[PDB]
């Protein structure tokens, strides 16, 4: 059982359920068009989504939910899962980012693409907050992990009592994991507070940033601009958007 | 609906 | 420079005493144009007292002009929704927008495209209840939501800039600290204190998806023109696509 | 914008 897991446990099983870094079919013989990036992107994202899948079945407690309940967390999360992977490894990287290692983008790049400067504003800006904040990959695995659980348990009849009740101990775990972390590196008592909700805070931003991509994806879907793969088709509709 | 998510989630 | 030398029991009494007044609505059948009429000129009337009220948060007038207007363009739905969540905690199933404005879900729509935003509000509301939200937690929880929701969109990075963006967020961790007093008062735990923080700040996330869907609502029913907005309204609105 | 601005210097 998850809740049983020590912080020291906890942090284990999330780094070692980590997804693999992907490779874009990023083509350097022609330039980039709207429709071009859009399908590079979009094609990068589909491939993620798998491996997404696979890495929220290795989150402790993820699994003890019904499948609908599961459906339903990352249905609302991806976007924001996808988005706070981008900003890390995009950490190093000032004014670019990291989508793939052979994809590395500035903010003129992907100028050809309607839509796409505020949202990639958005995403540099946070990758600048978390180096700013010197975010450690321990920390990154935590905010990921809540943001699963937490971004869609707030729209969840005795049996849905106790879903939602199980998925905040498990979040309260993940809670008491990053104060531990914290405080095995050193922060003082109140130190730890500030930081953990400077950490938290953030995922409100990132909130912000998945529900903009989620309407600009819309927009290019609804502009025949790429087409998406069934399942991206799915993860899209279920944002059920105008 | 088939949904491809609930599929794969339990690949 | 003030807010920064505020004890816990300062800022505490400094929020409840900006608090604005609960304002009414006017006073057979509702219609879609009549019932948008009076959320819309309910929530025009209560920026204006909302913009007095952020001038009393300590720190926010340390903040220039520009970068006011900034946090009050991006906050202020959230703002207004979190003090509707609130109003409406003791009153399970409903929506108080105002006393003699109680509306629930048993009522038959009037209003197309909001049934959505209506159950997250109501949820919301319950999970406040669940938790047994205390006013004093209430109001640092709306003052994070002004500080926090725009400062990740200052882009700038002249010196002044960082320094404004230092300040809102030295004033947030003060802020921080008050809610972490309050709960060590209450007789919380350490541990205990952590989760609650945790669980409070993962609501605004909430908060911030429920702005992003009813500023779509809103927009909907302005380019519908089912009702007319007050200039200022429409300027908040405008802010959003901005 | 401006009335927001207006609103915020007013007293
Ligand atoms: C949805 C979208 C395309 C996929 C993007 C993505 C792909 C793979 C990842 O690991 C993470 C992400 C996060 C952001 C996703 C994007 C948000 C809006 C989008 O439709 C495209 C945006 C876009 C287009 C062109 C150039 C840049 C961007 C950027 F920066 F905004 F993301
Ligand atoms: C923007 C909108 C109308 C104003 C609403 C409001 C008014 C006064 C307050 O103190 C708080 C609020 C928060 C919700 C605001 C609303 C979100 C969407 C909206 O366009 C209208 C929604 C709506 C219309 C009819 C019946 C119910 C609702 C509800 F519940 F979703 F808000």
């Amino acid at each position: 059982l998850a809740l049983s897991l020590t912080a020291d446990q906890m942090v284990s099983a999330l780094l070692d359920a980590e997804p693999p870094i992907l490779y874009s079919e990023y083509d350097p013989t022609r330039p980039f068009s709207e429709a071009s990036m859009m399908g590079l992107l979009t094609n990068l994202a589909d491939r993620e989504l798998v491996h997404m899948i696979n890495w929220a079945k290795r989150v402790p407690g993820f699994v003890d939910l019904t499948l609908h309940d599961q459906v339903h967390l990352l249905e609302c999360a991806w976007l924001e899962i996808l988005m706070i992977g981008l900003v890390w490894r995009s950490m190093e990287h000032p004014g670019k980012l990291l989508f793939a290692p052979n994809l590395l983008l500035d903010r003129n790049q992907g100028k050809c693409v309607e839509g796409m400067v505020e949202i990639f504003d958005m995403l540099l800006a946070t990758s600048s907050r978390f180096r700013m904040m010197n975010l450690q990959g321990e920390e990154f695995v935590c905010l990921k992990s809540i943001i699963l659980l937490n971004s869609g348990v707030y729209t969840f009849t005795l049996k849905s009592l106790e879903e939602k009740d199980h998925i905040h101990r498990v979040l309260d775990k993940i809670t008491d994991t990053l104060i531990h972390l914290m405080a095995k590196a050193g922060l003082t008592l109140q130190q730890q507070h500030q930081r953990l909700a400077q950490l938290l805070l953030i995922l409100s931003h990132i909130r912000h940033m998945s529900n903009k991509g989620m309407e600009h994806l819309y927009s290019m879907k609804c502009k025949n601009v790429v087409p998406l793969s069934d399942l991206l088709l799915e993860m899209l509709d279920a944002h059920r958007l105008h | 609906k088939h949904k491809i998510l609930h599929r794969l989630l339990q690949d």
